[PDB]
RNA sequence: UUAGCUAGUAGGUGGGGUAACGGCUCACCUAGGCGACGAUCCCUAGCUGGUCUGAGAGGAUGACCAGCCACACUGGAACU
RNA sequence: UACCCGCAGAAGAAGCACCGGCUAACUCCGUGCCAGCAGCCGCGGUAAUACGGAGGGUGCAAGCGUUAAUCGGAAUUACUGGGCGUAAAGCGCACGCAGGCGGUUUGUUAAGUCAGAUGUGAAAUCCCCGGGCUCAACCUGGGAACUGCAUCUGAUACUGG
C-alpha cells in the first residue's frame, strides 16, 4: 500500500535521507508520491538536522499511509523536541 | 462547464456521421510566418440534420465508433 | 641519424617518363622508377633517356632510385 | 595624454623592370581616452618610416564620439567594404571583450565597458574603418531629444 | 501589386526625406492616419492632413534639423510575408529606447513605451529613430 | 531566401563527410600487414617513404604509414593503426602507431619518444 | 603538484622580484636579476600581445604558488562572483591560507608558509587547517600551534615580516604567534604593477 | 530516384463480448474512410526529464540518476 | 573506519609534449631533396632555430601527448543572421490550378493577436543565498527558474471569417 519512509541520498559514509510518502512497491530512491520531511543522522546537531511536515504526514495515515519503523521513531523523536 | 469545438462540413455522406474541419492558425516554430493547420474529425450526427458545407458546434464524448469520439452539438449556419 | 643501408649501384637510363622521371636500369639487376636529384635538377643538368647514372637506393624500397651521379 | 596604438604592418609589393620593389604599411589609431578616435594608415621603404606616417595621419582626420559614462549610448551596426560590425553597450566591470582591430579602436575612444564582434572580413583597415563610423554615426540621448524638439524624460 | 501600404508610407516618408523633400503625400487609410499620428506625437514629423472624402489623399510635413533627416531610420517589421506579435514583457525597444517602436493594440496604435505602460502588446508596426 | 520557401523547405546543414572512415569512429584499429613498401612522395618532394597496406578487423583495407627512422615490419605483421593523413601522400589517410603489438618502437629516440613507442632509457 | 626547480629562474623570466626567497638578501647579489634564464637570456622578446598575457598570469601564478589547472578554476570563480572579475581573482588568491600564513608573518616565503601548513603546525580558529588553498573568512583567527611555537623559523619569519610594509587587513600579535584577518582586501591593498584585465582577457578568448 | 492507400475497410442497425467505451466480434444495411496540411510504401529509431556546446537563437545528444514504454533464447499460446 | 597522539629520518614519491609562422620558448653538431618532419602554410642539395642528437628554454604536471568524437569559432543552411550582372546561384519564354499575399469604408464576429485569473508544468539537474565533511570535489535547506501547455473571463487596433 502507500507508505511514509526514507529514500537514501546523500553521499557514501554521509547517508542523507529523504522522507517520502509512495507506493511500497516502487524502489527506495524511485518513484514517490508526495516528499514530506528529510533526515540527516550525521548532522552536527549545533543546527537542525531533522525535519518533518507533520501535517501531511498525518493526512496521509488518516487515509491510511503506513509508516516506517525510523519514520515511526523520528515523528515520537520530534514530537518530543517540541 | 462545456468545452467545445467550431468548424464546418466537408463529408455528410455517412449513415449518421459527419466529418467536421476544425482550421486554425499557427505560428511557424522555426520561420514565424503564421500559417493554417486543419483538423478533421469523425462527429456523430444522429438524424442527420447537418448539410455539408454547414458550420458546426461540436462536442468531446465517449467513443461512438473506431474513429468516432465527438458528437453533434448544434447548426450555427448553413447552405452558404 | 640517418642510417646507412644507402647504396650507390649504376645502370642506364631507359625510359624519359615525365617530370624528371626514368626507368633507369641498374647495370645490376632490374630497373627502377629513379627520380631526378634535387641536386641535379637545380643544377639543371639534363638527363638524354640511355645514359650511365648512379642511383641511391634505400633498402626500405630496392623498387626506387634517386639518381645521383650526373653521366 | 593621448593613447596610440599599432594595430597592423603589412608588407606589399610593387614590381618593375628590375624585379619586386617592397614596401610597408601600418595601420594605427590614436585617441584622447575620453571620445575622441582618429585612424591613420602610411606607407614607406622601410618599417620605422610607416608606423610614424601613419600616427601623423592619425592625430588629425580625428573624430568625436558621444561616449556615455565610458560605455556607448545604444548597440551600433558598422559596414566597410567586407566588414560588417556590430558593438553593444555591456554593464559595468565587463571591460572590452572585442577582437585585436576593434579593441585597439574602444581603448583610445575611452569606450570602457562594450560587446563587440567583427562580420565577413575581418581585414583590419576596414574593420577599424567600420567601427569608427559606428561611433560617430551613434547618437545621443540630448540629440535626439533636440532632433524630436522634446526635453521629456528622455533627457 | 500594392500589397503593402504601410511599407508604401514608411518608404515615402523614407526616402522623400533621404531627398530633402518638404512633404510627402500618399492615399489615405486610418491606420496610416494612426501611424502618422504616433510619429507627429513623438515629433518625428511636423504635422499631417488628408484631403478629399470619397479619395482621401494624406500628407505629411516632414521634418529636418541641422540640415539634417530628423528621421534617421525608418523600417517595417510586422509585414503580410510575417506578421509579429509581441506581448507586454516581450516589447522591443530601439536605440535602448530612444527610438521608438509602433505598436497596434486591442486599444489602438501607440509607441512600445504607451503599450509597455498600459500593460499591452500587439503587432509590431515599425521601428523609427 | 522567402520565408514562405523555407517553411516549404528548411535551411538543412550539410553532413560534414570524414577523413578517417576505415576506423569508423574508434581511436585506434587492428590489421594485418597486407603488404610492406616504399612510395615516392609529391611535389615538391622527394623520399622513400615507407608504407604499408593493411588488413583492418572491419574489412576495410588501407594503407597507413610507417613513421619515424627505421622500421621492422613484414607481411603478416600484426599492427595498430590511428587517424592521420600523410600529405605529401595521396591516398595514405592513417598513421601505424610504433611500438604497439608487432610493431616496434624507433631506434635510439631520446626527443618526443612517446610518439615512437620508445621507452625511457634507463640513465 | 608543486613547483621545486630553481626559483629565481622564476624572477628572472617575469622580469621582476616575485618574493621566492626570504628577502634578507639583495636579490641582485643572488642572480643576475634583469637576464632571463639561459643561453639566451641577453635576447630580447619582442612580444607578441598574447605574450604578455601569458607572462602577467604565470607572474601572478608563480607569485602566489599555484598551478594552471587550479588558478583557471580561479579564475571561473572570479567570473561567476560579483562584481569586477579582475579584482575578484585577487581577493580569491589572496585568501588562501598559505598565503594568509605568509603575510602574517609567520612564514619566510609562501613556500615555507604552506609548509607550515601542510605539516599541522596552523590552526584556524583553534582547529587544525593543513590544506594550502582553504579559504580564509573575515574575523578568522590563524595561529602557530603551541608545539610549533617554538620553532626558530617562524621567530626569524615574524622578524622579517616586521620589516616588509604591514598589511592592514591582517592583525598579528607578534608574541602569541596568533593573528587575524580582519577583512578581505581591497583591491588598493595589493600592488599596483599586477595587470589582473591582462589575465581576465587572457581567460576570455 | 515512394502518389495514390483501404473489404472489418468507414459508418449504421442488432446479437455476442470486455472490468469498461469501441468493428472488439458477427450478421445485415449504407458506400464510405484516409491522402500533397504528405496518406501508402521505403530507410532509421525506444520517448522524456535532461546532457554537452553556444551570448543567444540554435546545433548535437538520450551512459551513469529519475519518469514512461517495450522485451526476457526465437516464433506462438493461453492457464493461475 | 574518520579523526587524535607518538617514533624514525629528506628520508620512499617527476614525468610528458613543445620551442619556423599561426604559438609561449634558440643555439651548436650530424645529415645533405637522403634519413626524415608535417594540424595548416610548408621544412630537407653544405650556416637547417622545421629532420635526428645535444645544451638551453617554453608550456603542463601524476600526468603529458597522439588518435577518435559533439558543439564552438563558421554570418560556412544566415529565424535571430547571407546571397544569385561579371565570383557558386534567375527556369530559354509565356499561360495558369493548388498555395502565399492582397487597395479602401462601415457593421458584425472574436479564430489569429493581446490582457487577467486558475490549474498544471514530478523529483533530481542548472542558477541564487545559506548549511555540513580540515578545504575542494561531494552532500544538503530554501528560493528562483521550468521562457510551456490547458480552461475560464475580457480587450477589438491589426490579420482571418
Amino acid at each position: 500500500m502507500v507508505t511514509i519512509r526514507l529514500a537514501r541520498h546523500g553521499a557514501k559514509k554521509r547517508p542523507f535521507y529523504q522522507v517520502v510518502v509512495a507506493d511500497s512497491r516502487n524502489a527506495r530512491n524511485g518513484r514517490f508520491i508526495e516528499r514530506v520531511g528529510f533526515f540527516n543522522p550525521i548532522a552536527s546537531e549545533k543546527e537542525e538536522g531533522t525535519r518533518l511536515d507533520l501535517d501531511r504526514i498525518a493526512h496521509w495515515v488518516g487515509q491510511g499511509a503506513t509508516i516506517s519503523d525510523r519514520v515511526a521513531a523520528l515523528i515520537k523523536e520530534v514530537n518530543k523536541a517540541a | 462547464k462545456i468545452r467545445t469545438l467550431q468548424g464546418r462540413v466537408v463529408s455528410d455522406k455517412m449513415e449518421k456521421s459527419i466529418v467536421v474541419a476544425i482550421e486554425r492558425f499557427v505560428k511557424h516554430p522555426i520561420y514565424g510566418k503564421f500559417i493554417k493547420r486543419t483538423t478533421k474529425l469523425h462527429v456523430h450526427d444522429e438524424n442527420n440534420e447537418c448539410g455539408i458545407g454547414d458550420v458546426v458546434e461540436i462536442r468531446e464524448c465517449r467513443p461512438l465508433s473506431k474513429t468516432k469520439s465527438w458528437t453533434l452539438v448544434r447548426v450555427v449556419e448553413k447552405a452558404v | 641519424a640517418k642510417e646507412k643501408d644507402t647504396i650507390r649501384t649504376e645502370g642506364v637510363v631507359t625510359e624519359a617518363l615525365p617530370n624528371a622521371t626514368f626507368r633507369v636500369k641498374l647495370d645490376s639487376g632490374p630497373e627502377i622508377l629513379a627520380y631526378i636529384s634535387g641536386k641535379m635538377r637545380m643544377h639543371y643538368i639534363r638527363i638524354l633517356p640511355g645514359d650511365r647514372v648512379v642511383v641511391e637506393i634505400t633498402p626500405y624500397d630496392p623498387t626506387r632510385g634517386r639518381i645521383v651521379y650526373r653521366k | 595624454e593621448l593613447q596610440e596604438k599599432l594595430i597592423a604592418v603589412n608588407r606589399v609589393s610593387k614590381t618593375v623592370k628590375g624585379g619586386r620593389i617592397f614596401s610597408f604599411t601600418a595601420l594605427t589609431v590614436v585617441g584622447d581616452g575620453n571620445g575622441r578616435v582618429g585612424f591613420g594608415y602610411g606607407k614607406a621603404r622601410e618599417v620605422p618610416a610607416a608606423i610614424q606616417k601613419a600616427m601623423e595621419k592619425a592625430r588629425r582626420n580625428m573624430i568625436n564620439v558621444a561616449l556615455n559614462n565610458g560605455t556607448l549610448q545604444h548597440p551600433v551596426k558598422g559596414v566597410h567594404t567586407g566588414s560588417r560590425v556590430f558593438m553593444q553597450p555591456a554593464s559595468e566591470g565587463t571591460g572590452i571583450i572585442a577582437g585585436g582591430a576593434m579593441r585597439a579602436v574602444l581603448e583610445v575612444a575611452g569606450v570602457h565597458n562594450v560587446l563587440a564582434k567583427a562580420y565577413g572580413s575581418t581585414n583590419p583597415i576596414n574593420v577599424v574603418r567600420a567601427t569608427i563610423d559606428g561611433l560617430e554615426n551613434m547618437n545621443s540621448p540630448e540629440m535626439v531629444a533636440a532632433k524630436r524638439g522634446k526635453s521629456v524624460e528622455e533627457i | 501589386s500594392m500589397q503593402d501600404p504601410i511599407a508604401d508610407m514608411l518608404t515615402r516618408i523614407r526616402n522623400g526625406q533621404a531627398a530633402n523633400k518638404a512633404a510627402v503625400t500618399m492615399p489615405s487609410s486610418k491606420l496610416k492616419v494612426a501611424i502618422a499620428n504616433v510619429l507627429k506625437e513623438e515629433g518625428f514629423i511636423e504635422d499631417f492632413k488628408v484631403e478629399g472624402d470619397t479619395k482621401p489623399e494624406l500628407e505629411l510635413t516632414l521634418k529636418y534639423f541641422q540640415g539634417k533627416a530628423v528621421v534617421e531610420s525608418i523600417q517595417r517589421v510586422s509585414r503580410p510575408g510575417l506578421r509579429i506579435y509581441k506581448r507586454k514583457d516581450e516589447l522591443p525597444k530601439v536605440m535602448a529606447g530612444l527610438g521608438i517602436a509602433v505598436v497596434s493594440t486591442s486599444k489602438g496604435v501607440m509607441t512600445d513605451r504607451a503599450a509597455r505602460q498600459a500593460g499591452l502588446g500587439g503587432e509590431i508596426i515599425c521601428y523609427v529613430a | 531566401a522567402t520565408v514562405n520557401q523555407l517553411v516549404r523547405k528548411p535551411r538543412a546543414r550539410k553532413v560534414a563527410k570524414s577523413n578517417v572512415p576505415a576506423l569508423e569512429a574508434c581511436p585506434q584499429k587492428r590489421g594485418v600487414c597486407t603488404r610492406v613498401y616504399t612510395t615516392t612522395p609529391k611535389k615538391p618532394n622527394s623520399a622513400l617513404r615507407k608504407v604499408c597496406r593493411v588488413r583492418l578487423t572491419n574489412g576495410f583495407e588501407v594503407t597507413s604509414y610507417i613513421g619515424g627512422e627505421g622500421h621492422n615490419l613484414q607481411e603478416h605483421s600484426v599492427i595498430l593503426i590511428r587517424g592521420g593523413r600523410v600529405k605529401d601522400l595521396p591516398g595514405v589517410r592513417y598513421h601505424t602507431v610504433r611500438g604497439a603489438l608487432d610493431c616496434s618502437g624507433v631506434k635510439d629516440r631520446k626527443q618526443a619518444r612517446s610518439k615512437y613507442g620508445v621507452k625511457r632509457p634507463k640513465a | 603538484a608543486r613547483y621545486l626547480g630553481p626559483k629565481l629562474k622564476l624572477s628572472r623570466r617575469e622580469g621582476t622580484d616575485l618574493f621566492l626567497k626570504s628577502g634578507v638578501r639583495a636579490i641582485d647579489t643572488k642572480c643576475k636579476i634583469e637576464q632571463a634564464p639561459g643561453q639566451h637570456g641577453a635576447r630580447k622578446p619582442r612580444l607578441s600581445d598574447y605574450g604578455v598575457q601569458l607572462r602577467e598570469k604565470q607572474k601572478v601564478r608563480r607569485i602566489y604558488g599555484v598551478l594552471e589547472r587550479q588558478f583557471r578554476n580561479y579564475y571561473k570563480e572570479a567570473a561567476r562572483l560579483k562584481g569586477n572579475t579582475g579584482e575578484n581573482l585577487l581577493a580569491l588568491l589572496e585568501g588562501r591560507l598559505d598565503n594568509v600564513v605568509y603575510r602574517m608573518g609567520f612564514g619566510a616565503t609562501r613556500a615555507e608558509a604552506r609548509q607550515l601548513v601542510s605539516h599541522k603546525a596552523i590552526m584556524v580558529n583553534g582547529r587544525v587547517v593543513n590544506i594550502a588553498s582553504y579559504q580564509v573568512s573575515p574575523n578568522d583567527v590563524v595561529s602557530i600551534r603551541e608545539k610549533a611555537k617554538k620553532q626558530s623559523r617562524v621567530k626569524a619569519a615574524l622578524e622579517l615580516a616586521e620589516q616588509r610594509e604591514k598589511p592592514t587587513w591582517l592583525e598579528v600579535d607578534a608574541g602569541k604567534m596568533e593573528g587575524t584577518f580582519k577583512r578581505k582586501p581591497e583591491r588598493s591593498d595589493l600592488s599596483a604593477d599586477i595587470n589582473e584585465h591582462l589575465i581576465v582577457e587572457l581567460y576570455s578568448k
